[PDB]
RNA sequence: AAAUGUAAC
RNA sequence: CGCGGGGUGGAGCAGCCUGGUAGCUCGUCGGGCUCAUAACCCGAAGGUCGUCGGUUCAAAUCCGGCCCCCGCAACCA
């Protein structure tokens, strides 16, 4: 079947793989420590740099977050299906009863796009507006203009100042606080855009909702967005799964295909 | 762009641009030559826009010899300033160029590539200028 | 230079850095040429004065170290987007006194 | 160096003495005793000289020792490893040769403990 | 004169 | 744009002035106590001294140029 049809950016760029604790409270923050050794364990099976750029250990183990840079060719094609609650149910560590509790955990997995720095102050967007002062000064606030007051035409941003005498020395302070509001502005548009995203894949519903549920009792691997069931726990929270994501992957083809 | 790795001294008197070239005024390497007519200080962004402006025709291929270096610093005092204090900061560097030159040569292209690469570069520069190309009179320098 | 360099065909330039070499000979033996095969050279081989086949009484008058010729890389608008965002240090001016 | 390149320790009986060259253990300080008729018992400061060319003599002659013997070792060492042997891997490595166990120990050819 | 141990008999 | 103060392990500071040895606290790692965590105990690891230079036999240190950061100054009309 001609797999050749759908195209797709960011399939083969870099991925952060953001895990988190969710419902358990100290024991979810284990099994948190229980997937990113699977996500390094599989990294490892094709060759990936797996940086650790950012985490917070759990009491008695894991990872209240962990926050990973994962590079290499299709990081973000082959993970971006573990964005969700991955659910547990298991004799904790911290029973001695062995009585069991369902906790989840949640993975976010973000393609980087060739990240940022890149505007800087070019004149063809800005009018610059010159006028006299208001205040003291005397005969020369009066007559000599001096009070620069700049428009940034694209953006609207509008910072003007009358500080020191000059013009010029308030041109200076002019341009430098339109760049502190162009570089604002943008990185405010940019992280409200990387927390309406992250709070849509890790999903609020870290009680149990959305990806997979990992049965220690029976072993059953399960993953409810298809249905596929199996025992392959001790090969996949023991080690690498690179095939066991391909039905996900390729009922997802079909998914979009077929319609 | 083109200037100094590094230098005895920071700042340099202005000078004079009096007579004809020292040297420098025969085709050495390429066909054709651009050659200075009226003299001037050169900046290092001049150099470097004719430059530009040559690869940019030629697209692949060619190569182009730039015979001018920038190797005097050009100074200007912080604007609204008054008289004195001292000498103005370096604000770039300049090549000495006065009538007669060579200040690029072209090879590798067809005559009318070489005719037309030489001129555009000519609009990028402060100064008339003439295209020339390699003679009897150059080879025997 | 007799021949079209194969560096010539992979987009070289044959930079003709001698047209012309300094001899001892006779009046009544003066060659008109001398024929240089640059066919042989990629980018970027050279030719010197060594490789040189003189004809009959003529006699190089320079080292034979002297290169004659040689195949250099073409201009490259694909070169300009590096060298345009390539940083320059600012140039280190040499001390003097109780620095040197 | 009075033999045989080594100067073996003065004060001690003969054949302790002579165990403190490299290639000869106390079964050959035994072995050139008796084939040179010196008592074994006797200190190396009352050899005679006579005794002293006649166990040299013997000794230098009989077995390889010092660095003719280190050499050769070297030179078996250096083939295994160059003939690429797992007997030779374990060399180059460093590793035990004679089928020890890893998981622990191996502390004589492995070294001090390299911390992690 | 010495804290804590969540969440499925 | 002036003036004078700073950049030293992961974090925060000392070391300069009288040049040759980079130290303190927390932290990181390995081991113990405990049923387990913390705390506590034992041991260990960790620094281009912002750079580009060079003074000197020798620079974290002294002396210049640059890049940041901190405080002050910017008045009479
Ligand atoms: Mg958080
Ligand atoms: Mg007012
Ligand atoms: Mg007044
Ligand atoms: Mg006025
Ligand atoms: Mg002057
Ligand atoms: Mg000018
Ligand atoms: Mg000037
Ligand atoms: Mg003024
Ligand atoms: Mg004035
Ligand atoms: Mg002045
Ligand atoms: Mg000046
Ligand atoms: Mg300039
Ligand atoms: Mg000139
Ligand atoms: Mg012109
Ligand atoms: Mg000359
Ligand atoms: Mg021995
Ligand atoms: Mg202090
Ligand atoms: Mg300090
Ligand atoms: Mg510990
Ligand atoms: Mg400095
Ligand atoms: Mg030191
Ligand atoms: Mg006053």
């Amino acid at each position: 079947q001609v797999l050749l049809l759908p195209k797709d950016p960011d399939d083969e760029r870099n991925a952060f793989l953001e895990v988190r604790a969710g419902t358990g409270g100290d024991e979810a923050a284990l099994f948190a420590g229980d997937l990113f050794r699977m996500y390094s364990r599989y990294a490892e099976a094709r060759r990936w740099r797996v940086e650790i750029m950012s985490a917070s250990e759990g009491e008695h183990g894991g990872y209240k977050e962990i926050i990973a840079k994962i590079s290499g060719d299709g990081v973000y094609g082959r993970l971006k299906f573990e964005s969700g609650g991955h659910r547990v149910q298991r004799v904790p560590a911290t029973e001695s009863q062995g009585r069991i509790h369902t906790s989840a955990c949640t993975v976010a997995v973000m393609p980087e796009l060739p990240d940022a720095e890149l505007p800087d102050i070019n004149p063809a967007d800005l009018r610059i507006d010159t006028f006299r002062s208001s205040g003291a000064g005397g005969q020369h606030v009066n007559t000599t203009d001096s009070a620069i007051r700049i428009t940034h035409l694209p953006t609207g941003i509008v910072v003007e100042c009358q500080d020191e005498r000059s013009q010029h020395k308030n041109k200076a302070k002019a341009l430098s606080v339109l760049g502190a509001r162009i570089h604002a502005a943008e990185m405010a548009k940019r992280q409200q855009a990387e927390a309406s995203t992250r709070r849509n894949l890790l999903g609020s519903g870290d009680r149990s909702d959305r990806n997979r549920t990992y049965n220690f009792p029976q072993g059953r691997v399960t993953d409810h967005r298809i249905n596929l069931t199996l025992y392959r726990l001790d090969e996949v929270m023991e080690g690498k799964l690179d095939m066991l994501i391909e039905p996900i992957i390729q009922e997802h083809q079909a998914d979009q295909l077929a319609a | 762009m083109l200037m100094p790795r590094r230098m005895k001294y920071r700042k340099q008197q202005r000078g004079r641009l009096k007579g004809a070239t020292k040297g420098g005024d025969y085709v050495a390497f390429g066909d054709y030559g651009l050659v200075a007519l009226e003299p001037a200080w050169i900046t290092a962004q001049q150099i470097e826009a004719a430059r530009v402006a040559m690869v940019r025709h030629f697209r692949r291929g060619g190569k182009i010899f730039i015979r001018i270096f920038p190797d005097k610093p050009y100074t200007k005092k912080p604007l609204e300033v008054r008289m004195g204090k001292g000498k103005g900061n370096v604000e770039g560097y300049v090549a000495v160029v006065k009538p007669g030159r060579v200040m690029f040569e072209v090879a590798g292209v067809t005559e009318e590539q070489a005719m037309e690469a030489l001129r555009i570069a000519g609009h990028k520069l402060p100064i008339k200028t003439k295209i020339v190309r390699r003679d009897a009179y150059d080879e025997a320098q | 230079f007799v021949g079209t360099p194969a560096g010539v065909r992979a987009g070289g330039v044959l930079q003709e850095i001698h047209r012309d070499i300094l001899v001892k000979v006779s009046p009544r033996n003066i060659p008109e040429f001398i024929e240089v095969d640059v066919s042989g050279l990629e980018i970027g081989d050279s030719l010197h004065a060594s490789d040189l086949k003189l004809p009959p009484g003529v006699e190089l008058a320079v080292s034979p170290e002297e290169t004659i010729a040689a195949v250099v890389p073409p201009e490259d608008v694909e070169k300009l987007a590096e060298e345009a965002a390539a940083e320059v240090a600012e140039p280190e001016v040499i001390k003097k006194g109780k620095e040197e | 160096a009075r033999i045989a390149g080594v100067e073996i320790p003065r004060n001690k009986r003969v054949d302790v003495a002579l165990t403190y060259i490299y290639g000869i253990g106390k079964a050959r300080a035994k072995e050139a005793l008796e084939k040179t008729g010196i008592n074994p018992a006797t200190r190396v400061k009352d050899l005679t000289e006579a005794e002293v060319v006649r166990l040299r003599e013997y000794v230098e002659n009989t077995w390889k020792l010092e660095g003719e013997l280190r050499a050769e070792v070297a030179a078996n060492i250096k083939r295994l490893m160059d003939i690429g042997c797992y007997r030779g891997l374990r060399h180059r490595r460093g590793l035990p040769v004679r089928g020890q166990r890893t998981r622990t120990n191996a502390r004589t050819r492995k070294g001090p403990r390299k911390t992690v």
